[PDB]
RNA sequence: GCAGUCUGA
DNA sequence: CGCCGCGTCAGACTGCA
DNA sequence: AGTCTGACGCGGCG
C-alpha cells in the first residue's frame, strides 16, 4: 500500500493504520499455521529416505 | 447520570462525542430465533414459511388434500432450570392445526365431501432462552452464525494456473440455496464447457440443446449477423462503420467515391470518424473475403430441396458459388472479429456431438447417471427437475437478488428456479468477461458472503423434516381409509423431531457454550463460523479465504480470531455490525451532507459502501460539524487515500466500529502489535472468575455493556426501591408510575448461587443493591461472575514492576509475591459434577449402600446410612462419595490363595466394590447431591429426605412469593384508600382481609379496589395450583436412560488457589506462567515500604511490540495515585468540601475529554459514596483508538504526586539496596487463565492398557501414559540410545510378558529387561494375513 | 484365525486395482475391461478354439448369445472371477516370458519395449517366487481373530461394534445367500447379481472405497477396511508400531527455576512418587518397611513419611528424560537428574530452553523414566544435558545464554 | 526424489510404513520379497535394538555369530 | 566466549562456566533494575518534519 | 473405540 | 484422469453404535 | 436406494 503507517507504537496507530497492519499480521499467522505442515512433512520424508 | 453509575464513575478519556450507542450485543441470536418462531402473517419467515412451502398436501390422485391453517407453540413442560437439573431439552411442543379435506369423485370440479380439522402435534422445537442459548439435554449450547457463499452467480478465474501458458480460464458458477450447482468454464481451446454438480464436463451448448434450441437460434442469441448481398457481383456487403475497429485488411475500401483506407493498412479511429461522416451504407470487398467466414443460418436449395450447407459451417469459394447458384442473393455470417468478439460458441457448436434436443437430453442422462441406459421420458424428466422444478432447485430470494444484481437486471425478485434466459444471460456475461467487457467476482467480498444464523438453519432443518413428513403423507393418503381417516393418524412427528433434534444437538455449529466469564458467553454468541454444513473445511480452505479483506472494516473484527488451524475461518462480529434482511453484514455510517457531518446514520452493506468516499472516525470536526481539515483520509473502492472535505459522502460512527467486543476491552489497543492484540483478545475469554471481583483501573468503557448485555447480571426491569435484599433474593418495590393497573407491583429477582458452569467454574450472583436504595430501570441489581458493581471484571489489579529478577521472570515467566496468595486475590472456585449411575447388570442389580466390603468403617465416616455422602462433607482424593457394590462371579480362587483364606478363615463376599470415589488430587466440599431414581424403583432413605427438603423448599418459596405479592397488593389497596375518601382513621384497626371490598366513591376508586381484590384472588388461586404442579414435578419418577435404576450426582466445590505453573496474562497478549511465590520481604519495594506484587520481564516488551501494557501500567499507576489521595482524605476525615474539590479536579483533568462530571450536582451523601468507591483507585476509561494521550497520563500522574516519567526507584527486598536504575512500577490488570497446573500435571507408572494393541491408554482421564511418537523415536535414534528405545518400545508399552517381567525385576532390585516382540507387531501380522497376503517371520 | 469358504472365486481388490493392476499386467488385459468381466458386465473367452474367439477377447452378452449359435459349444466363455481365475490358472509363465523376451529383443521402438519389460519383470517375479497367478483370486477368505475386532460391552446396556465385524457379517450373509442359490438353482441372472454383490462385498471388506462409493454404516461415514487398519496416519504402522504410548511417563507445565545446575531439573514430588512407584516398592520391601507388594502399595498411597525418605534415594542418580513436542531435532529429548521440588510444575534450567525451543508461557513437557541399567547409562552418557552443549547441525553451542 | 528413493528401498517394512502402503505391500507380495531388518525402522517395528549406537555393537555379534 | 572455552579447556570447564555465567548474569540483571518505560522509546524530533 | 467441537504449546 | 500425500503432543465437552 | 445428497483443494505422478 502506497501510503505507509507514519505512526509508531509509542504514538497511536489510528484505526485505518491499524486495519492496514492487520493484513500482514494475519498473513503471518496464517502462514505459520499452515507451513508447519510442510516443514514436518519434509522432515518426515528426509528421515524416511535417510 | 444513573443511580448505579454515580456509585463509581469511570473517568472517560474519550474525546470523540458518541453518536450511536452500542447496540444490544446478543441481538443476532435473538433476532434470528425470534424470526424463526414468530407468527408471520405475511408468511415470509420461519415456521410459517416452512409450513406454507409444503402445505397444502394433495394425494397422488387428487381425491383429497391436507392443508395447514395455523400453528402454535405450546408451553414447555420444564423451565430453563428444571431442564438443566433434569438433563432434558428446553423445548416447546409444536401444535399445528391441520385440516383434511376429502374431495368428491362424484363431482367433476372436485367438490369436497367433508372437512376434518384438528390440531396435530408435530415435534418439539427447542426454545431459546432470553440469553441466546439453547438448553439441549441440560447443557447450554450456542448455535454460532455461519458465513457462507451466498446463492447467486459468481464469475471467477484460475489466474494462469492451468495449461502452463498463463491463459486465464474464466468460469461462471450458479449456486442455488438448494439444488444442483451449474458451472460454465472455458478451455484453453476457448471452447465453452458446462459441469453440473462438479462432475465431468460437456460442451456448453448441450445445455442450450437440452433447452429446445436449434443451432440457428443459438447463433441468433450469441452473435450478430454481417450480411453479404450480391447485387450484381463482387461481394456487396452491408457494414456499420465501427465494426472494423482493430481489424487490418489487405484490401482497400471505397464506396460511392472516396477510398478511406489502403490495402494492407490498419483502419484507424480517425478513419472510423471518416467512415462516420460519409454516412456509408455498403462496401464491396474481394471475393476471397468469404473463405474463413461461417454461415449464420441453415440454407436449403429452393430449386432442388437439397441441403446446401448446414448452419455453423464455414464458407468457401465453391460453397459461395453453390449458394449463389441457388438464388440465395443474401447470405449471413457470424461476426467473429477477434479481440472484441469471439467465435467461442461457434466452435463449441462444432465439438458437441449432439444436434437435437433428444440427443442432448440423453447425453446429459449419460453423464449424470452413468451405467444406466437412458430413456426419453426419463432423460427429460431428469433434466426438468435438475434446474426447473421447485422441489429440487430453489434459487432463494437472496439467490434471485444476487443473480439479477450480477446480470445487471432491474428487478431484484422473481422465480426461485432458473429459466432459459437466465442461463443464456449467465453464458453471455461469461463470454463478455472472456472478451474483456467485464470483471471477475471476488469470492471473499463480504458482499458475496452471507450470514446464515440460528433461525435460518433451524428453518432449513424443519423444512427437511416437513418434506419427509409430506412424502410419507402423500402415499398414506392414497389408502381407502379416507372417510374415517383423521389428519392426526397420517402425520408422523418422528421425522420432524428427529431433524430439528439432530441439528440442535449434534450439528457442527451448535457448540457447547464457552462459559468461563461473561465475555466468553458473549463472544461465543457472536462467532461467525465459515465452517459447517454448506461451508468450507478447515483443511481445504486456502490462504485467501483466511486473511482479512478490505470489506471487513466495521463488519468483522480483523484481530479476534483463533490462532490454531482455523485462523481466519472463525471470526467475531464487530461492535456495531448488523445483517441485512438478506443476511449481508452492514455497518452504520453518519451521512455527510454539504460538508457537515450529520447525526443521521445509514447502515451500509459491503457493496453499497464501495461507491462512497467514507471518512475516518479520527477525522476532527468543529462545533457545528464541518471537517476542520481540508484533506481528510477516506476509504473509497477498497483503497484509502486523502480527499477534499466535500467529496466525502459518509463517515464512521465510532472509533471502535472496527473491532469486536472482545478486542474492544483492550485499553491502548492502538499501541499493541496485532499479533499480540489477537492473543490478548483470545485470552480475555479464558480468564476464570476469581473469588472477589475487581474492576479494571484502566478499562475502555465497553465493560458496562459486555456485563449487562450478557445475562450474568440481574438488571432491574422496572425502577423502584429495594424492598428486601438477601444473598439469594432481591425484592424491588416498583414505582407508582411504572406499575400496570391491577398489579401487586413487586419484582422478585432470585439470584443464582454457586451453580456449575460449563467449564466447571462457579457462576454466582451477589446482590449489589442494599436495603431501601432506589434503583432505576436497567440498573444492575446483582453482579454476576466476573462483574464488579456492574462492570465486567475478569481479573485483578496487581502492582507490577517491569524488571528482571534473578531469573524467575525468564522467558515469559511471572514472579508473584506471597501477598497475592495471602489476600486470595486469584483464588477461584471450581465446581465438579460426579455421577454414580446404578446399573442393571445380568448378575443382578448393583445397589447404593454404605455396607461396601474391603473397606474399614474409617472411610465410610462421611456416608450416611443410605450410602450417599453428607452435604457439606469436606472430601479429599479417594474418599467414597456414593457407596455402590456390584454382584459378581467367576472368582475361581487360585491354590495358594485357596490355602491363604482357609488359614485366616474368611472367603470373599459375593459383591464387588464399585463405589464412586473422589478423583486423585481433587479435594473439595460436597455442596449438592441430586438423586434421580427410575420410576418404579424404590427410593432409598436419602432420596425421600432430599424430596422432603425439596417439597418444603417449593412450598416455602411459593408461600414467600405469595406473602410478598399479597403484601404489595395490600399496600397498594391501602394507598388507593388513603388517596381519597380518607379511611386512615380505621385502616390502623381493620384486618387486611376486609380491605378488599371496602366501599369508596364508586366512580374510579372502587374500580381499582375491586380490580386489586381480583388480582389478589388470582394470585392465591394460581399459587394454589402451581404448588401442586411442582409437587407432582418433584414426586414423579425420572425419565432415566434405559438400564439405570438410580443416578446420584454429587457436586464438589474446590477452592483452587494460585501456585507456580498457573497461567496468568494481561490483556495485551503478555501471557506467562508463575515461577515462584516469593515472600513478601523479598519483593522489591519503593521508598514507602510498599512491596511490588508481581515482577514482569521488560524484555517481553520491545520484541513483541505490545506497548499497550506499558502505557496501561503508567495509567494504572496514575489511576491509583488518585485513589491513594482519596484514601488519605478519608483517613484524615477531611471535609466533603475538600474531597469534592479534589475529586472534581481528578474528573476535570484531560485534553478536551467528552465527559463532564459536575459533582456540584451530587449530594454530600453521593460524594462520600463516590469517594469510598474511588479510594481503591479511580477507574479510568481509555476507549479504543481514541484513548488517553501520553500527556494526559503524565498530567494525571502529576495530579497524584507521582513521577511523570512513570518509573520510581526501587530497593531489593533481600539485600536492602537500591536498584541502579528507575523501574517501571504501576498497576496492571492481570488475568488468571483456565490453564491451571492442577489440571495439567499427570504421571503414570502402570495402569490399564488398550484392548487390541496392548499399549497404554491416553489422557489423564484414562490414567494416560505419554505418547512416544515418531519424532521422539527419531530423537532417540539420533543418539545411540538403542536400549532406551528398546525399552520404550517393548517393555514399557507393547510387550505383554516383557512388561510384567520388567515390573517384577524393578521390584526385585534387578534393572534388566527381557524384551520380546511387541503385541502391535503381532496385531499387524494378523491384519496383513487377514488380507490374502502371507506375511511370515523367518528363522 | 478363521476362514470363510467363498461359494465362488472372488478377485482380490489389491491385485486388481492398485495401479498397475497385477492381474491386468499379467493377463495383458486392460483394467477397464477386467473390471467389466469381474463385475459381471461382459464375457471373456477362456479357451478360443478354431474360431474368431481369441483368448483375451471380451464380448458383451448380446455379442455372446449370437455366438451361442455361430460356433456352437466348441468354445467356452465365462464372466466374473471364475473367468479371470481360469485365465490366470490356464496361462503358463515360463513359456509366456520366453515368448515376450524375443518381442522385447526385436522391437526398435522403445515405447512398446517399456510395456514389454514391465510385463517381463512381472512374469519373472511370479515365476521366481513360489507364487502362482491364480492366487490373486480369493476362494478362501481368512478371518481376523476376534480379540482384534473386539465387541466391547458398553456399561450403557449395549454393545459397541467394530467396523470389520460389519464388513465380515455383510460378506457372510451374501456368501451364505449365494450358497443357497447354487442349490435352489435360481436363474442365472439372479446368481449373477448375487456373485456381483459378493465380489463387491469382499472388496469392501479388504479395501473400502477403491471402487468409488464406499460402504457406510449408521453414521453416514465410511466403514473401516482391513486395509484402513494398516495405512495412513492412523494405521498400525505410524500409530502403533513406529510410535506408541509409554508407561512410566508423565506430563506437566514447565517453570524456570534458575537455581538449577545444567544437569538437573526440578521434578514435582507428586509426579516422582508416581513414576518411580515400583522402585519404591522394591526399596520398601528391601529395607523391611513392608512385607508384601500390597502392603507397600498401601504405604505409598498413604504417603507415609518414610516413603519420601525412600524416594529421595530412589531418584538419587537416576536420570529422567524430558521431552517437549514437537521434537524437531535431537536435542528435543534430554536427560536430567531429578531434584524433588514441591510444586506441580517441572522446573527446567534456563540454558536448555533454546535447545528445546521452550518458553514458559504455558508449555508442557513429558517425563520418561529409564528403567534398565543400560537405559540409565545411555541417558547419562549420551543424552544428559551436559553432553549436548553443541548443536549437531553445526558445531556452534546450543547451550547459549539468552 | 526423497519420496521415490524412500519407496524404492530393499525393505518393504521401511517403505510400507512410510507411505503408499498398498502399493508397497502388493508389489512385495507378488514379488515375494524378504525384509532382512538391516535398517533402523525395521528394528523399531519389531522391537529390536537398532543397529545404530549402543545397539550397533549388538548387531555385529548377531552377524559374526550367524554368518559363521 | 563459551565456544572458546569449549575448544581450549574442554567439556567440564565449559559446563561449569555456563552455569557461572547464568548465575552472574541473572544476579547483575536484577541489580541492574533494567526497566522499559514509555520514555525509553524516544521519537526523533526530526520525524514530524521528515514525514 | 469413534466422530464432531473447542482449546493449548 | 485417477491416486497419493498434506507436523507433533495435549486437555475438555458432547453423541454414537 | 432417493437424496427436498454434495461439490465448495492442491500439487505431483503415472
Ligand atoms: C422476506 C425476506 C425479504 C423480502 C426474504 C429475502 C431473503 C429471504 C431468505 C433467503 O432467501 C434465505 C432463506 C431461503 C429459504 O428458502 C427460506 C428462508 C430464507 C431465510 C429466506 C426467508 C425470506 O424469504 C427472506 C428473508
Ligand atoms: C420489608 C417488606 C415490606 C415491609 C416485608 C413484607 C413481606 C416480607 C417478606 C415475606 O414475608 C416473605 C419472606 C418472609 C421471611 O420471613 C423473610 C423474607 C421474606 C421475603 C420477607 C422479607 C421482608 O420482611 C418483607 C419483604
Ligand atoms: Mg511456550
Amino acid at each position: 500500500i502506497e501510503t505507509p503507517i507514519t505512526a509508531n507504537f509509542r504514538e497511536g496507530l489510528n484505526v485505518l493504520q491499524y486495519f492496514i497492519s492487520t493484513h500482514g499480521a494475519r498473513k503471518g499467522l496464517a502462514d505459520t499455521a499452515l507451513k508447519t505442515a510442510n516443514s514436518g512433512y519434509l522432515t518426515r520424508r528426509l528421515v524416511d529416505v535417510a | 447520570y444513573s443511580y448505579t453509575e454515580k456509585k463509581r464513575i469511570r473517568k472517560d478519556f474519550g474525546k470523540r462525542p458518541q453518536v450511536l450507542d452500542v447496540p444490544y450485543l446478543l441481538s443476532i441470536q435473538l433476532d434470528s430465533f425470534q424470526k424463526f418462531i414468530e407468527q408471520d402473517p405475511e408468511g415470509q419467515y420461519g415456521l410459517e414459511a416452512a409450513f406454507r412451502s409444503v402445505f397444502p398436501i394433495q394425494s397422488y390422485s387428487g381425491n383429497s388434500e391436507l392443508q395447514y391453517v395455523s400453528y402454535r407453540l405450546g408451553e414447555p413442560v420444564f423451565d430453563v432450570q428444571e431442564c438443566q437439573i433434569r438433563g432434558v431439552t428446553y423445548s416447546a411442543p409444536l401444535r399445528v392445526k391441520l385440516r383434511l379435506v376429502i374431495y368428491e369423485r362424484e363431482a367433476p370440479e372436485g367438490t369436497v365431501k367433508d372437512i376434518k380439522e384438528q390440531e396435530v402435534y408435530m415435534g418439539e422445537i427447542p426454545l431459546m432462552t432470553d440469553n441466546g442459548t439453547f438448553v439441549i439435554n441440560g447443557t447450554e449450547r450456542v448455535i454460532v452464525s455461519q458465513l457462507h457463499r451466498s446463492p447467486g452467480v459468481f464469475f471467477d478465474s484460475d489466474k494462469g494456473k492451468t495449461h502452463s501458458s498463463g491463459k486465464v480460464l474464466y468460469n461462471a458458477r450458479i449456486i442455488p440455496y438448494r439444488g444442483s450447482w451449474l458451472d460454465f468454464e472455458f478451455d484453453p481451446k476457448d471452447n465453452l464447457f458446462v459441469r453440473i454438480d462438479r462432475r465431468r464436463k460437456l460442451p456448453a451448448t448441450i445445455i442450450l440443446r437440452a433447452l429446445n434450441y436449434t443451432t440457428e437460434q443459438i447463433l441468433d442469441l450469441f452473435f450478430e449477423k454481417v450480411i453479404f448481398e450480391i447485387r450484381d457481383n463482387k461481394l456487396q456487403m452491408e457494414l456499420v462503420p465501427e465494426r472494423l475497429r482493430g481489424e487490418t485488411a489487405s484490401f482497400d475500401i471505397e464506396a460511392n467515391g472516396k477510398v478511406y483506407v489502403e490495402k494492407g493498412r490498419r483502419i484507424t479511429a480517425r478513419h472510423i470518424r471518416q467512415l462516420e461522416k460519409d454516412d456509408v451504407k455498403l462496401i464491396e470487398v474481394p471475393v476471397e473475403y468469404i473463405a474463413g467466414k461461417v454461415v449464420a443460418k441453415d440454407y436449403i436449395d429452393e430449386s432442388t430441396g437439397e441441403l446446401i450447407c448446414a448452419a455453423n459451417m464455414e464458407l468457401s469459394l465453391d460453397l459461395l458459388a453453390k449458394l449463389s447458384q441457388s438464388g440465395h442473393k443474401r447470405i449471413e455470417t457470424l461476426f467473429t472479429n477477434d479481440l472484441d468478439h469471439g467465435p467461442y460458441i461457434s466452435e463449441t457448436l462444432r465439438v458437441d456431438p449432439t444436434n437435437d434436443r433428444l440427443s442432448a437430453l440423453v447425453e446429459i442422462y449419460r453423464m449424470m447417471r452413468p451405467g444406466e441406459p437412458p430413456t426419453r421420458e426419463a432423460a427429460e424428466s431428469l433434466f426438468e427437475n435438475l434446474f426447473f422444478s421447485e422441489d429440487r432447485y430453489d434459487l432463494s430470494a437472496v439467490g434471485r437478488m444476487k443473480f439479477n444484481r450480477s446480470l445487471l437486471r432491474e428487478e431484484i425478485e422473481g422465480s426461485g428456479i432458473l429459466s432459459k434466459d437466465d442461463i443464456i444471460d449467465v453464458m453471455k456475461k461469461l463470454i463478455d468477461i472472456r472478451n474483456g467487457k467485464g470483471e471477475v467476482d471476488d469470492i471473499d467480498h463480504l458482499g458475496n458472503r452471507r450470514i446464515r444464523s440460528v433461525g435460518e438453519m433451524a428453518e432449513n432443518q424443519f423444512r427437511v423434516g416437513l418434506v419427509r413428513v409430506e412424502r410419507a403423507v402423500k402415499e398414506r393418503l392414497s389408502l381407502g381409509d379416507l372417510d374415517t381417516l383423521m389428519p392426526q393418524d397420517m402425520i408422523n412427528a418422528k421425522p420432524i423431531s428427529a431433524a430439528v433434534k439432530e441439528f440442535f444437538g449434534s450439528s457442527q455449529l451448535s457448540q457447547f457454550m464457552d462459559q468461563n466469564n461473561p465475555l466468553s458467553e458473549i463472544t461465543h454468541k457472536r462467532r461467525i463460523s465459515a465452517l459447517g454444513p454448506g461451508g468450507l473445511t478447515r483443511e481445504r480452505a486456502g490462504f485467501e479465504v483466511r486473511d482479512v479483506h478490505p470489506t471487513h472494516y466495521g463488519r468483522v473484527c480483523p484481530i479476534e480470531t483463533p490462532e490454531g488451524p482455523n485462523i481466519g475461518l472463525i471470526n467475531s462480529l464487530s461492535v456495531y455490525a448488523q445483517t441485512n434482511e438478506y443476511g449481508f453484514l452492514e455497518t452504520p455510517y453518519r451521512k455527510v451532507t454539504d460538508g457537515v457531518v450529520t447525526d443521521e446514520i445509514h447502515y451500509l452493506s459491503a457493496i453499497e459502501e464501495g461507491n462512497y468516499v467514507i471518512a475516518q472516525a479520527n477525522s476532527n470536526l468543529d462545533e457545528e460539524g464541518h471537517f476542520v481539515e481540508d484533506l481528510v483520509t477516506c476509504r473509497s473502492k477498497g483503497e484509502s487515500s486523502l480527499f477534499s472535505r466535500d467529496q466525502v459522502d459518509y463517515m464512521d460512527v465510532s472509533t471502535q466500529q472496527v473491532v469486536s467486543v472482545g478486542a474492544s476491552l483492550i485499553p491502548f489497543l492502538e499501541h499493541d502489535d496485532a499479533n499480540r492484540a489477537l492473543m490478548g483478545a483470545n485470552m480475555q475469554r479464558q480468564a476464570v472468575p476469581t473469588l472477589r471481583a475487581d474492576k479494571p483501573l484502566v478499562g475502555t468503557g465497553m465493560e458496562r455493556a459486555v456485563a449487562v448485555d450478557s445475562g450474568v447480571t440481574a438488571v432491574a426491569k422496572r425502577g423502584g426501591v429495594v424492598q428486601y435484599v438477601d444473598a439469594s433474593r432481591i425484592v424491588i418495590k416498583v414505582n407508582e408510575d411504572e406499575m400496570y393497573p391491577g398489579e401487586a407491583g413487586i419484582d422478585i429477582y432470585n439470584l443464582t448461587k454457586y451453580t456449575r458452569s460449563n467449564q466447571n467454574t462457579c457462576i454466582n450472583q451477589m446482590p449489589c443493591v442494599s436495603l431501601g436504595e432506589p434503583v432505576e430501570r436497567g440498573d444492575v441489581l446483582a453482579d454476576g461472575p466476573s462483574t464488579d458493581l456492574g462492570e465486567l471484571a475478569l481479573g485483578q489489579n496487581m502492582r507490577v514492576a517491569f524488571m528482571p529478577w534473578n531469573g524467575y521472570n525468564f522467558e515469559d515467566s511471572i514472579l508473584v509475591s506471597e501477598r497475592v496468595v495471602q489476600e486470595d486475590r486469584f483464588t477461584t472456585i471450581h465446581i465438579q459434577e460426579l455421577a454414580c449411575v446404578s446399573r442393571d447388570t445380568k448378575l443382578g442389580p448393583e445397589e447404593i449402600t454404605a455396607d461396601i466390603p474391603n473397606v474399614g468403617e474409617a472411610a465410610l465416616s462421611k456416608l450416611d446410612e443410605s450410602g450417599i455422602v453428607y452435604i457439606g462433607a469436606e472430601v479429599t482424593g479417594g474418599d467414597i462419595l456414593v457407596g455402590k457394590v456390584t454382584p459378581k462371579g467367576e472368582t475361581q480362587l487360585t491354590p495358594e490363595e485357596k490355602l491363604l483364606r482357609a488359614i485366616f478363615g474368611e472367603k470373599a463376599s459375593d459383591v464387588k466394590d464399585s463405589s464412586l470415589r473422589v478423583p486423585n488430587g481433587v479435594s473439595g466440599t460436597v455442596i449438592d447431591v441430586q438423586v434421580f431414581t427410575r420410576d418404579g424403583v424404590e427410593k432409598d432413605k436419602r432420596a425421600l429426605e432430599i424430596e422432603e427438603m425439596q417439597l418444603k423448599q417449593a412450598k416455602k418459596d411459593l408461600s414467600e412469593e405469595l406473602q410478598i405479592l399479597e403484601a404489595g397488593l395490600f399496600s397498594r389497596i391501602r394507598a388507593v384508600l388513603v388517596a381519597g375518601g380518607v379511611e386512615a382513621e380505621k385502616l390502623d384497626k381493620l384486618p387486611r382481609d376486609r380491605w378488599l371490598e371496602l366501599g369508596l366513591t364508586d366512580e374510579e376508586k372502587q374500580n381499582q379496589l375491586e380490580q386489586l381484590a381480583e388480582q389478589y384472588d388470582e394470585l392465591k388461586h394460581e399459587f394454589e395450583k402451581k404448588l401442586e404442579a411442582k409437587r407432582r414435578k418433584i414426586t414423579q419418577g425420572d425419565d432415566l436412560a434405559p438400564g439405570v435404576l438410580k443416578i446420584v450426582k454429587v457436586y464438589l466445590a474446590v477452592k483452587r488457589r494460585i501456585q507456580p505453573g498457573d497461567k496468568m496474562a494481561g490483556r495485551h497478549g503478555n501471557k506467562g506462567v508463575i515461577s515462584k511465590i516469593n515472600p513478601i520481604e523479598d519483593m522489591p519495594y519503593d521508598e514507602n515500604g510498599t512491596p511490588v506484587d508481581i515482577v514482569l520481564n521488560p524484555l517481553g516488551v520491545p520484541s513483541r511490540m505490545n506497548i499497550g501494557q506499558i502505557l496501561e501500567t503508567h495509567l494504572g499507576m496514575a489511576a491509583k495515585g488518585i485513589g491513594d489521595k482519596i484514601n488519605a482524605m478519608l483517613k484524615q476525615q477531611q471535609e466533603v468540601a475538600k474531597l469534592r474539590e479534589f475529586i472534581q479536579r481528578a474528573y476535570d483533568l484531560g485534553a478536551d475529554v467528552r465527559q463532564k462530571v459536575d459533582l456540584s450536582t451530587f449530594s454530600d451523601e453521593e460524594v462520600m459514596r463516590l469517594a469510598e468507591n474511588l479510594r481503591k483507585g479511580m477507574p479510568i476509561a481509555t476507549p479504543v483508538f481514541d484513548g488517553a494521550k501520553e500527556a494526559e497520563i503524565k498530567e494525571l500522574l502529576k495530579l497524584g504526586d507521582l513521577p511523570t516519567s512513570g518509573q520510581i526507584r526501587l530497593y531489593d527486598g533481600r539485600t536492602g539496596e537500591q536498584f541502579e536504575r528507575p523501574v517501571t512500577v504501576g498497576y496492571m490488570y492481570m488475568l488468571k487463565l483456565n490453564h491451571l497446573v492442577d489440571d495439567k500435571m499427570h504421571a503414570r507408572s502402570t495402569g490399564s492398557y488398550s484392548l487390541v494393541t496392548q499399549q497404554p491408554l491416553g489422557g489423564k482421564a484414562q490414567f494416560g501414559g505419554q505418547r512416544f511418537g515418531e519424532m521422539e523415536v527419531w530423537a532417540l535414534e539420533a543418539y545411540g540410545a538403542a536400549y532406551t528405545l528398546q525399552e520404550m518400545l517393548t517393555v514399557k508399552s507393547d510387550d505383554v510378558n516383557g512388561r510384567t517381567k520388567m515390573y517384577k525385576n524393578i521390584v526385585d532390585g534387578n534393572h534388566q529387561m527381557e524384551p520380546g516382540m511387541p503385541e502391535s507387531f503381532n496385531v499387524l501380522l494378523k491384519e496383513i494375513r487377514s488380507l490374502g497376503i502371507n506375511i511370515e517371520l523367518e528363522d | 484365525m478363521g476362514h470363510i469358504e467363498l461359494a465362488s472365486p472372488t478377485a482380490h481388490i489389491w491385485f486388481l486395482k492398485s495401479l498397475p493392476s497385477r492381474i491386468g499386467l499379467l493377463l495383458d488385459m486392460p483394467l477397464r475391461d477386467i473390471e467389466r468381466v469381474l463385475y459381471f458386465e461382459s464375457y471373456v473367452v477362456i479357451e478360443g478354439g478354431m474360431t474368431n474367439l481369441e483368448r483375451q477377447q471380451i464380448l458383451t452378452e448380446e455379442q455372446y448369445l449370437d455366438a451361442l449359435e455361430e460356433f456352437g459349444d466348441e468354445f467356452d466363455a465365462k464372466m466374473g472371477a471364475e473367468a479371470i481365475q481360469a485365465l490366470l490358472k490356464s496361462m503358463d509363465l515360463e513359456q509366456e516370458c520366453e515368448q515376450l523376451r524375443e518381442e522385447l529383443n526385436e522391437t526398435n521402438s522403445e515405447t512398446k519395449r517399456k510395456k514389454l519389460t514391465k510385463r517381463i519383470k512381472l512374469l519373472e517375479a511370479f515365476v521366481q517366487s513360489g507364487n502362482k497367478p491364480e492366487w490373486m483370486i480369493l476362494t478362501v477368505l481368512p478371518v481376523l481373530p476376534p480379540d482384534l475386532r473386539p465387541l466391547v460391552p458398553l456399561d450403557g446396556g449395549r454393545f459397541a461394534t467394530s467396523d470389520l465385524n460389519d464388513l465380515y457379517r455383510r460378506v457372510i450373509n451374501r456368501n451364505n445367500r449365494l450358497k443357497r442359490l447354487l442349490d435352489l438353482a435360481a436363474p442365472d441372472i439372479i446368481v449373477r447379481n448375487e456373485k456381483r454383490m459378493l465380489q463387491e462385498a469382499v472388496d469392501a471388506l479388504l479395501d473400502n472405497g477403491r471402487r468409488g462409493r464406499a460402504i457406510t454404516g449408521s453414521n453416514k461415514r465410511p466403514l473401516k477396511s482391513l486395509a484402513d487398519m494398516i495405512k495412513g496416519k492412523q494405521g498400525r504402522f505410524r500409530q502403533n508400531l513406529l510410535g506408541k504410548r509409554v508407561d512410566y511417563s508423565g506430563r506437566s507445565v514447565i517453570t524456570v527455576g534458575p537455581y538449577l545446575r545444567l544437569h538437573q531439573c526440578g521434578l514435582p514430588k507428586k509426579m516422582a512418587l508416581e513414576l518411580f512407584k515400583p522402585f519404591i516398592y522394591g526399596k520398601l520391601e528391601l529395607r523391611g518397611l513392608a512385607t508384601t507388594i500390597k502392603a507397600a502399595k498401601k504405604m505409598v498411597e498413604r504417603e507415609e513419611a518414610v516413603v519420601w525418605d525412600i524416594l529421595d534415594e530412589v531418584i538419587r542418580e537416576h536420570p529422567v528424560l524430558l521431552n517437549r513436542a514437537p521434537t524437531l531435532h535431537r536435542l528435543g529429548i534430554q536427560a536430567f537428574e531429578p531434584v524433588l521440588i514441591e510444586g506441580k510444575a517441572i522446573q527446567l534450567h534456563p540454558l536448555v530452553c533454546a535447545a528445546y525451543n521452550a518458553d514458559f508461557d504455558g508449555d508442557q513437557m513429558a517425563v520418561h523414566v529409564p528403567l534398565t541399567l543400560e537405559a540409565q547409562l545411555e541417558a547419562r552418557a549420551l543424552m544428559m544435558s551436559t553432553n549436548n552443549i553443541l548443536s549437531p547441525a553445526n558445531g556452534e553451542p546450543i547451550i547459549v545464554p539468552s | 526424489g526423497i519420496t521415490k528413493a524412500s519407496l524404492a528401498t530393499e525393505s518393504f517394512i521401511s517403505a510400507a510404513s512410510f507411505q503408499e502402503t498398498t502399493r508397497v505391500l502388493t508389489e512385495a507380495a507378488v514379488a515375494g520379497k524378504r525384509d532382512e531388518l538391516r535398517g533402523l525402522k525395521e528394528n523399531v517395528i519389531v522391537g529390536r535394538l537398532i543397529p545404530a549406537g549402543t545397539g550397533y555393537a549388538y548387531h555385529q555379534d548377531r552377524m559374526r555369530r550367524r554368518a559363521a | 566466549m563459551l565456544n572458546t572455552c569449549y575448544r581450549i579447556l574442554g567439556l567440564k570447564p565449559t559446563v561449569i562456566f555456563a552455569d557461572q555465567i547464568m548465575y552472574t548474569g541473572f544476579a547483575y540483571a536484577a541489580r541492574s533494575g533494567a526497566s522499559v518505560g514509555i520514555d525509553d522509546m524516544v521519537i526523533p524530533e526530526k520525524k514530524h518534519e521528515i514525514i
